[PDB]
C-alpha cells in the first residue's frame, strides 16, 4: 500500500539555523551525523541535536494549513502533502498563535473569525459514571 | 476562393490531474472519514509509528536529499528529451507525489476553513494577470512561476489596476490570489516516512486570499450529495472487481465494509445487485461473484464516473457538517453550501453579495462574505 | 524500434541520368548505391528494378554477376486453365511480396564477388555501380513529346516521375521501400534550353564543353527513402515565390500569369502548417512541377510537389479557386507528414495518411470556416459508411489473410484497390478526428511536433541510421507518444475503430412520458449487416427543448434498449420568451406546430460525430421543421433537408422556403434545399396552388424589379447568391406536371435565363454559369412517346426538345470558336446529348462521343466523352464498343485516362455477373484474365482496375458463362 508522506517544518536557533542551512546546501552526508531529531513519547516534546548540541523542542499546531506543491515545469503544481506542525527549537502551549509568513501574525487572534456555542470527551466520561453509578440528581443552580 | 461560412451567425464568439488522483486510489481520496479525522481535516497529526525505522525510540538522523533531486530532475530531462522534447505529463505513479523530488513551494492559506481545497495528488496552476497600463506599457513584471495573461476583465470581485500584476492558483476548484513571500531564515522541511527524516530547504511560500470558488459544494441530504456517495461506492466496488485476480471476478463484502463503514448494508447490496451475485454454496461461496453478461466499465468509464473536484466539494461539506454539528443560523450562512451557491450565483448575475457580513472569513473588516442578497 | 528486413544497410546513393533523349524516349545512366552489410557472408544483395535494361554491375570496381526475374509482369501462367479471381488475387500477392523490399526481396539479385567475402565478413563498406538504360518506358517517366515541328524546347516537351507509393524501381534500380533512408546526390545533364527539377537543393548547374547541354546537381542531405525521389524535365518557366524566397514554381510555357496568380496563396499554407506545428519546413527548398497528362492531380515527394496543368487558372476563374487551394494545402501537408515522417512497414501508413488528412482539415476549417469543415466531414463519413456497407470495411492496421472479405490482398499499397486506397485515406483522417475527440486538439498538436522534433534531431545526424530511424513512426511509437503527452491511453479507441473494420447503424425513436416528465429514448444497432459493427461505448445525445439545449450522455451496453432522459419545463410556452439555443443566443419560434404536452422540439443521436455511424432517427416532422429552421449546425440543417423529402407537408415547403430566402443560413445547406423543394414540389401535384417552386424567388432574388422575366446583369462579386443563383434552375428543371412532363413555364424562364445573359460586366467568368445552364436543360428532358418504335428523324422530334436541342447546337458551336475555361460547356453539352440520346430524342449513334475521345482533345472533354461511350455501350449491348474501350485501356498515351476508363467501365458496368448477356463470350473472359494477367503490368493501378473490372462482371468465382 502507500501511506501519505508526513512533513513538518522545523525552526532552529538562528545560528544552529545558519550551520545546518550551510551543511544542507552543501550536501555531504557528514549534515546526517551532524542533525539528529528524538521525539519524546509526550509526542509534544523533543530535542533536535545540532552538529551534537542539545536544543529543546515543542511540536506546536499551526494556525493555518500549508500545502506543499512541487512542479517540474513551474507551470502546473501538485500537492504533495498537508502541513500543520512545526518542530520549535530553542495543550494551549503546543499552539502557536502565528503564522509562518510575515503578513501573518496574530492569525488566530485577529484574522481568524470565531464562533462558539475536550468538552465532549469530559461529557462522556460524565456519562459514563452516571451509568456506572445508582441514583443522579440534577439541578441547573444559582449563585452558590 | 473565401471563406463563405456564415460563422458569425451559427458561432458568435485544461487541468491534469496525476493518475493516483483521477483513479480516487485510497491514501489521497479516503472512503470515510471519522469525526475525529473529521475534526483534522487537512491538519493530519504527527502519527507514531509502530513497525519500522522510526518506531524504535531514540535519536534518528536526518538525511539531505540534494543528489536525490538533481538526480531526479537530470532522470526527468533527459526523458522530456527522449520523448521529443516537448512538454511531458510525468506525475503517473504514487512515489512521483513525494516531496523528495522536484521544486517544491509552499502554500499557507488565510483562512481558518477555506470552502473548498485540493486533495493531495491534484494538480492547479499558477496564472499571473496583468493589466496593462492606459497606452503605453513596458510589458508584464516578470515572475517565476506560472505564466502570463493579459487580464481586461478582472477574475476576481475587484478589478486590477492598470499596471498591476496579480498571481493567483487557478483550478476547477477554486480561484485564489496569491502573494509571494521569501521563507524565514530558521524553517526547514522535514519529510518524515517510516525509513527516516529528509530535509529540504524552502525558499518560496505563497499566502493565499480569500479563494473565489468555482465549483460548488452541495447541501447536507442534498439530491448531489446522495448522488455523489452512490456513484463513488460503485466506483469503488468495480475498482475491487478489477483488482480481483480469479477468473470469474468476484470480491467480498467485508472489504466494502471496511471502506464504508457507516453504509448501511442494504446500500451495498444495492449497488451489488445488479452486476454481481452471491455465491453461498459450492465454488466462490461467500463471494460476489461478477455476472457474466455485465461488462465491467473499462477505465475511462470509471474515470467519467465521478470527478476528482466532486470528491473535494464532498469531503467539505461533511466536514463542515462536522463542525456545525460540534458547534451545537448565522453560522448556517457560512457554511460552504451556502456560499458556494451565493458566489456561482452572483457570478451569473443572478444576485449581489453583502460584502461586509458574518460570512466574513477573518472576523473583520478585511475579505469579503459570499452570501446572497436580492439585487433589488 | 526498427530493426531492417534488409541485411544490408544503405547510406548515400549517387543517381546519373544522360542523354536523355525526347525523339527515341531514352535514358542512360548509372546509379551508385554505398552499402554496410550488416550480417556477414553477405554474398547476394538484392534491389528493386522494373523497365531499366543493367548493362554492368560493378561492385567495389570489380565486375560482378546479376541475375533479373520479375514475377510479377505475367503473374500466372498462359497455359492455366484457370478463371476465377481469388486464384489470380492469391498469386499476384504473392508475387508482389515476391519482389517486394519491406521483404528482404529484390527483382535484381547481384552476386557478390569472391575476393571481397574478406572485406564482407569483416563488415566494411561496399560500393555498387550500376548502369542501366531505359529504352522507351511504359511506366515511371511520362514523356510528354508533342508532335509540333521546332526543338524540344520550342514544341514544350517535357518528362516527369509517375506512379504511386513505392515507383521508383520504374526509373532507376534501388531499395524501394520507404524505410530505407539515404543520402542523395542527383545529377541530371539535360539540353541547355531545358530545366531539370528534383529533390534536394541545386548546388551547382555546369556546363558541357560544347555548350549544347548543362548538367544539373542537386544534394539531398536530409536522408529520404528511394521512393520519395523525382524528377521533372522540361522547358520550365521559372517564378521565383515573391513572398517566400526558397520556393521556386515551376510552369510549362506561356503559362505564367496563371503560375502567377494561383501560386500566390501559398505562403499562408506555409505560414499555417508552420504555426500549428511549431516546426519549420524541413527542407531547405520547395518546388511546384506543373505539367501535362499527369499520372494524379497532386503528388508530392520530398521537397517537391508535381501538380497538373489544369490547376491554373486565372483571376477571373471562380468555383476553381478552392479546389486548386485545397490541392496545393494537402500537398503541403504531405510533404510535412509523408516524406519528412515516413512510414515503418505497411502496416502504420494509417498513421501518416490520418495526420495529413487532420491537419488538412485544420487548414481547411481555418481558411474556410467551421462550417465548411462540418460539411466536409459529414460528406466524408458518408463516403465511408456508403463504401463500408457496400462492401465489407476498410481495415486501418491490419496484423500480418485479417480481411478476408474482400477481393484483393491488403498486404501491399499495389495490390489495393483504388477505392480501397481512397477510403482508406478517408477513414485514417476521420480516426485521427476521433483521437482528436478523445485527447484535446492541444495535445494532439503536441504529439506532431514531438514527431516531428524527434524526426529533426535525426535528420541533421550522420550515423548511418544508428539515429535514422526516429524518422519512421509506427502505430506503437505513435500510441507511446500519446500516452507520453497526456497520460491517457487510446487502446479502447484503437482497438474499436482501427482494428476491427466496420462502421456502426443505429435506429432511434422517443416516446415523451407526460407523467413522469421523461424522454423514453429506444436506440437500437443492426449488427448482423456485412459491413457492421456493435457499439459499446458511450454516446452523447442533444435534446433542444423550451428551456434550452441540454446534452446528456446514454450508457449503450449491448442487452440496452431504453434510455430514459429526464426533461425540463414548458414555461416559456406560458409566457412568451425567447428559446435559449445551442450557442448562446436565443429566437422566437412560432411554437403552434408544437404538442402541447412535450416541451421537446429537437432531439439529435450523435451530434458531434463522434463515432464513424449512421443514424436512423424517428423524428416528428415539425420537429425537423424546427431543426431546419432554427438550429445553430449545418450538418442538423443538412440531415433534417434530407429527412424532410418523407413529409411533403406544405408546412416543410414553408420551411425549406423560408430556408432558401434566408441569408446568414450556410450557402451549401441552401443549395440541397432547392433540390428538396423540387422533390417535394413533385411529390405534391394536384395540390400546389400557384407558380412552380423557386420561380417567384429566383425573380425575387435574382432578376430585375421592374422585369420579372429579364434577368439581372451578371455580376458574380458575392459568392454565395453567385453558387445559389446557378443551382436554382438545375433543381428548379426537375419539376414535374401530372402528366410526368417538365412544365413548359420552367423550360422557358431556363431558355430565358440563357437569352438574355449579359456577362460584359463583372471581374468573373460565366463559363460555370453557362454549363449549369445546359445542365438544368439537360434535366428537364423526359422520355419521349415512340410509336411501334418509330426511326427518330428530325420531323418527328418534340417541340421542346427542338429548342433544347438548337441551344445546346448553337452552345457547343460557339465553343469551337470561344472556348472556356476547361472547356466546360463542351462537358455539359456532351452531357445533354448523352441525356437526349438516352431518351428517345437523338439517335443513339457513338461516333460523336467516339470523335471527341481522341487523343488531341482536352482531358475533361475525354472523359466526359468516354462516359458517354460506356453509358452507350452498357444500354445498347454494343460489342465493337467494348472492344474499342477495352483497345483504348491498352493502348492510349495517358495513363490516367486509361485509369479513368476502367473506373467508368465498373461504375457503370456492360453487365453484371447475375446477368444473362450477349456480351458473356469465353472470347471476353480470356480477354480480361489477359489485361490482368498481362498487358496491365506496368501502371500497377490498371492491373487492380483490372482487377476490379473482372471482379464486377464476372465475380470471385469462375467465370458462370464458360465450358
Amino acid at each position: 500500500p502507500h501511506e501519505l508522506e508526513s512533513q513538518f517544518i522545523l525552526r532552529l536557533p538562528p545560528e544552529y539555523a545558519s550551520t545546518v542551512r550551510r551543511a544542507v546546501q552543501s550536501g555531504h552526508v557528514n549534515l546526517k551525523d551532524r542533525l539528529t531529531i528524538e521525539l519524546h513519547p509526550d509526542g509534544r516534546h523533543g530535542i533536535v541535536r545540532v552538529d551534537r548540541v542539545p536544543l529543546a523542542s515543542k511540536l506546536v499546531d499551526l494556525p493555518c494549513v500549508m500545502e506543499s506543491l512541487k512542479t517540474i515545469d513551474k507551470k502546473t503544481f501538485y500537492k504533495t502533502a498537508d502541513i500543520c506542525q512545526m518542530l520549535v527549537s530553542t495543550e494551549k502551549k503546543f499552539i502557536w498563535n502565528h503564522g509562518i509568513t510575515l503578513p501573518l501574525k496574530n492569525v488566530r487572534k485577529r484574522r481568524f473569525r470565531k464562533t462558539a456555542k475536550d468538552v465532549e470527551k469530559e461529557v462522556k466520561r460524565l456519562l459514563s459514571t452516571d451509568a456506572e453509578a445508582v441514583s443522579t440528581r440534577w439541578e441547573i443552580i444559582a449563585e452558590d | 476562393p473565401w471563406n463563405l461560412s456564415n460563422d458569425e451567425y451559427y458561432y458568435p464568439k485544461i487541468i491534469q490531474h496525476s493518475i493516483p488522483a483521477v483513479e480516487l486510489r485510497q491514501p489521497f481520496f479516503p472512503t470515510h472519514m471519522g469525526p475525529i479525522k473529521l475534526r483534522q481535516f487537512h491538519r493530519p497529526p504527527l502519527k507514531k509509528y509502530s513497525f519500522g525505522a522510526l518506531s524504535q525510540p531514540g535519536p534518528h538522523s536526518v538525511q539531505p536529499l540534494l543528489k536525490h533531486i538533481k538526480k531526479k530532475a537530470k532522470m526527468r530531462e533527459q526523458e522530456r528529451q527522449a520523448s521529443g522534447g516537448g512538454e511531458m505529463f510525468f506525475m503517473r505513479t504514487p512515489q512521483d507525489l513525494t516531496g523528495k523530488d522536484g521544486d517544491l513551494i509552499l502554500a499557507e492559506y488565510s483562512e481558518e476553513n477555506g470552502p473548498l481545497m485540493m486533495q493531495v495528488g491534484m494538480a492547479t496552476k499558477i496564472k499571473n494577470y496583468y493589466k496593462r497600463k492606459p497606452g503605453k506599457d513596458p510589458g508584464a513584471p516578470d515572475c517565476k512561476y506560472g505564466e502570463t495573461v493579459y487580464c481586461h476583465t478582472s477574475p476576481f470581485l475587484g478589478s486590477l489596476h492598470p499596471g498591476q500584476l496579480l498571481q493567483a492558483f487557478e483550478n476547477n476548484l477554486f480561484r485564489a490570489p496569491i502573494y509571494l513571500h521569501k521563507m524565514p531564515e530558521t524553517d526547514f522541511l522535514i519529510i518524515r516516512t517510516r525509513q527516516g527524516y529528509y530535509i529540504r530547504e524552502l525558499v518560496d511560500i505563497f499566502v493565499v486570499g480569500q479563494q473565489c470558488p468555482l465549483f460548488e459544494v452541495p447541501g447536507p441530504n442534498s439530491k448531489r450529495a446522495n448522488t455523489h456517495i452512490r456513484d463513488f461506492l460503485q466506483v469503488f466496488i468495480y475498482r475491487l472487481f478489477w483488482k480481483s485476480k480469479d477468473r470469474p471476478r468476484r470480491i467480498r463484502m467485508e472489504d466494502i465494509k471496511k471502506a464504508f463503514p457507516s453504509h448501511s448494508e442494504s446500500s451495498i447490496r444495492k449497488r451489488l445487485k445488479l452486476c454481481a451475485d452471491f455465491k453461498r454454496t459450492g465454488m466462490d461461496s461467500n463471494w460476489w461473484v461478477l455476472k457474466s453478461d455485465f461488462r465491467l466499465p473499462t477505465e475511462e468509464e470509471i474515470r467519467a464516473m465521478v470527478s476528482p473536484e466532486q470528491c473535494c466539494a464532498y469531503y467539505s461539506m461533511i466536514a463542515a457538517e462536522q463542525r456545525l454539528k460540534d458547534a451545537g443560523d448565522d453560522e448556517v450562512r457560512t457554511a460552504p453550501w451556502n456560499t458556494t451557491r451565493a458566489f456561482i450565483a452572483a457570478m451569473k448575475g443572478k444576485c449581489l453579495l453583502e460584502v461586509t457580513g458574518v460570512a466574513d472569513p477573518t472576523g473583520c473588516g478585511e475579505g469579503f462574505s459570499y452570501v446572497k442578497i436580492p439585487n433589488k | 524500434g526498427f530493426e531492417s528486413p534488409r541485411p544490408y544497410k544503405l547510406t548515400h546513393q549517387v543517381v546519373c541520368i544522360n542523354n536523355i533523349n525526347f525523339q527515341r524516349k531514352s535514358v542512360v545512366g548509372f546509379v551508385e548505391l554505398t552499402i554496410f552489410p550488416t550480417v556477414a557472408n553477405l554474398n547476394r544483395i538484392k534491389l528493386n528494378s522494373k523497365q531499366c535494361r543493367i548493362y554492368r554491375v560493378r561492385i567495389n570496381d570489380l565486375e560482378a554477376a546479376f541475375i533479373y526475374n520479375d514475377p510479377t509482369l505475367e503473374v500466372c501462367h498462359s497455359e492455366s486453365k484457370q478463371r476465377n479471381l481469388n486464384y489470380f488475387s492469391n498469386a499476384y500477392a504473392a508475387a508482389v511480396s515476391a519482389v517486394d523490399p519491406d521483404a528482404g526481396n529484390g527483382e535484381l539479385c547481384i552476386k557478390v564477388p569472391s575476393e571481397l567475402w574478406k572485406h564482407v565478413d569483416e563488415l566494411k563498406v561496399l560500393k555498387i555501380h550500376i548502369n542501366f538504360s531505359l529504352d522507351q518506358p511504359k511506366g515511371g517517366l511520362h514523356f510528354v513529346v508533342p508532335s509540333v515541328e521546332g526543338s524540344m524546347a520550342e514544341r514544350g516537351a517535357h518528362v516527369f516521375s509517375c506512379g504511386y507509393q513505392n515507383s521508383t524501381r520504374f526509373w532507376f534500380p534501388c531499395v524501394d521501400s520507404y524505410s530505407e533512408l539515404c543520402t542523395w546526390k542527383l545529377e541530371f545533364t539535360v539540353d541547355a534550353a531545358m530545366v531539370a527539377v528534383s529533390n534536394g537543393d541545386l548546388v551547382e548547374t555546369v556546363y558541357t564543353h560544347d555548350m549544347r547541354k548543362k548538367t544539373f546537381h542537386y544534394m539531398l542531405t536530409i536522408p529520404t527513402a528511394a521512393s520519395n525521389i523525382s524528377l521533372a524535365i522540361g522547358p520550365f518557366e521559372i517564378l521565383v515565390d515573391p513572398y517566400m524566397h526558397e520556393v521556386t514554381h515551376f510552369c510549362l510555357p506561356q503559362l505564367l500569369p496563371l503560375l502567377k496568380h494561383t501560386t500566390s496563396y501559398l505562403h499562408e499554407v506555409f505560414e499555417f502548417y508552420e504555426e500549428i506545428l511549431t516546426c519549420r519546413y524541413p527542407y531547405s527548398c520547395f518546388k511546384t512541377v506543373f505539367i501535362d497528362e499527369a499520372y494524379v492531380e497532386v503528388a508530392a515527394y520530398a521537397s517537391m510537389s508535381i501538380f497538373s496543368t489544369n490547376l491554373l487558372h486565372s483571376a477571373m476563374i471562380i468555383d476553381e479557386t478552392p479546389l486548386t487551394r485545397r490541392c496545393l494545402a494537402q500537398s503541403l501537408a504531405q510533404q510535412f507528414f509523408g516524406c519528412f515522417i515516413s512510414r515503418m512497414s505497411w502496416s502504420d501508413e494509417w498513421v501518416l495518411k490520418g495526420i495529413s488528412g487532420y491537419i488538412y482539415g485544420l487548414w481547411m476549417k481555418k481558411t474556410f470556416g467551421v462550417n465548411e469543415y462540418r460539411h466536409w466531414i459529414k460528406e466524408e463519413l458518408d463516403k465511408i459508411v456508403a463504401y463500408e456497407l457496400k462492401t465489407g470495411g476498410v481495415l486501418l492496421h491490419p496484423i500480418f489473410n485479417p480481411a478476408s472479405h474482400l477481393h484483393f490482398s491488403i498486404k501491399h499499397p499495389h495490390t489495393l484497390s483504388w477505392e480501397y486506397y481512397s477510403m482508406f485515406q478517408c477513414k485514417a483522417h476521420l480516426v485521427m478526428r476521433l483521437i482528436e475527440n478523445r485527447i484535446s486538439m492541444e495535445f494532439m498538436l503536441q504529439v506532431f511536433n514531438k514527431l516531428l522534433s524527434l524526426a529533426s534531431t535525426a535528420s541533421s545526424q550522420k550515423f548511418q541510421s544508428h539515429m535514422w530511424s526516429q524518422m519512421l513512426v509506427s502505430t506503437s511509437g505513435f500510441l507511446k507518444s500519446i500516452s507520453n503527452v497526456s497520460g491517457k491511453d487510446i487502446q479502447p479507441l484503437i482497438k474499436q475503430w482501427v482494428d476491427q473494420s466496420g462502421v456502426v447503424k443505429f435506429y432511434g425513436s422517443f416516446a415523451f412520458n407526460r407523467k413522469r416528465n421523461v424522454l423514453e429514448l429506444e436506440i437500437k444497432q443492426d449488427y448482423t449487416s456485412p459491413g457492421t459493427q456493435k457499439y459499446v461505448g458511450p454516446l452523447k445525445v442533444t435534446v433542444q427543448e423550451l428551456d434550452g439545449s441540454f446534452n446528456h450522455t446514454l450508457q449503450i451496453e449491448e442487452n440496452s434498449l431504453k434510455h430514459d432522459i429526464p426533461c425540463h419545463s414548458k414555461s416559456r410556452r406560458n409566457k412568451k420568451k425567447k428559446i435559449p439555443l445551442m450557442n448562446g443566443e436565443e429566437v422566437d419560434m412560432d411554437l403552434s406546430a408544437m404538442d402541447a404536452d412535450s416541451p421537446l422540439l429537437w432531439i439529435r443521436i450523435d451530434p458531434d460525430m463522434s463515432v464513424l455511424r449512421k443514424v436512423e432517427f424517428e423524428q416528428a416532422d415539425f420537429m425537423w421543421q424546427y431543426q431546419l429552421r432554427y438550429e445553430r449546425d449545418v450538418v442538423a440543417q443538412q440531415e433534417s433537408i434530407l429527412a424532410l423529402e418523407k413529409f411533403p407537408t406544405p408546412a416543410s415547403r414553408l420551411a425549406l422556403t423560408d430556408i432558401l430566402e434566408q441569408e446568414q443560413c450556410f450557402y451549401r445547406v441552401r443549395m440541397s434545399a432547392c433540390f428538396c423543394l423540387a422533390k417535394i414540389a413533385n411529390s405534391m401535384v394536384s395540390t400546389w396552388t400557384g407558380p412552380p417552386a423557386m420561380k417567384s424567388l429566383f425573380t425575387r432574388m435574382f432578376c430585375c424589379k421592374s422585369c420579372p422575366n429579364i434577368v439581372k446583369t451578371n455580376n458574380f462579386m458575392s459568392f454565395q447568391s453567385y453558387f445559389l443563383q446557378k443551382t436554382m434552375p438545375v433543381a428548379m428543371a426537375l419539376l414535374r406536371d401530372v402528366h410526368n412532363l417538365c412544365p413548359k413555364e420552367v423550360l422557358t424562364f431556363i431558355l430565358d435565363l440563357i437569352k438574355y445573359n449579359d456577362n460584359r460586366k463583372n471581374k468573373f467568368s460565366d463559363n460555370y454559369y453557362r454549363a449549369e445552364m445546359i445542365d438544368a436543360l439537360a434535366n428537364s428532358v423526359t422520355p419521349a412517346v415512340s410509336v411501334n418504335n418509330e426511326v427518330r428523324t428530325l420531323d418527328n422530334l418534340n417541340p421542346d426538345v427542338r429548342l433544347i436541342l438548337e441551344e445546346i447546337t448553337r452552345f457547343l458551336n460557339m465553343e469551337k470558336l470561344l472556348p472556356s475555361y476547361r472547356h466546360t460547356i463542351t462537358v455539359s453539352c456532351l452531357r445533354a446529348i448523352r441525356v437526349l440520346q438516352k431518351n428517345g430524342h437523338v439517335p443513339s449513334d457513338p461516333a460523336l462521343f467516339k470523335s471527341y475521345a481522341e487523343y488531341g482533345h482536352f482531358v475533361d472533354i475525354r472523359i466526359a466523352a468516354l462516359e458517354a461511350v460506356v453509358d452507350y455501350t452498357k444500354v445498347d449491348r454494343s460489342y465493337e464498343e467494348l472492344q474499342w474501350l477495352l483497345n483504348m485501356i491498352q493502348n492510349d498515351p495517358v495513363p490516367y485516362v486509361r485509369h479513368k476508363i476502367l473506373n467508368m467501365l465498373t461504375k457503370n458496368p456492360p453487365f453484371t455477373k447475375n446477368m444473362e448477356s450477349p456480351l458473356c463470350n469465353e472470347a471476353l473472359v480470356d480477354q480480361l484474365w489477359k489485361l490482368m494477367n498481362s498487358g496491365t503490368s506496368h501502371d500497377w493501378r490498371l492491373r487492380c482496375g483490372a482487377v476490379d473490372l473482372y471482379f464486377t462482371l464476372f465475380g470471385l468465382s469462375r467465370p458462370s458463362c464458360l465450358p
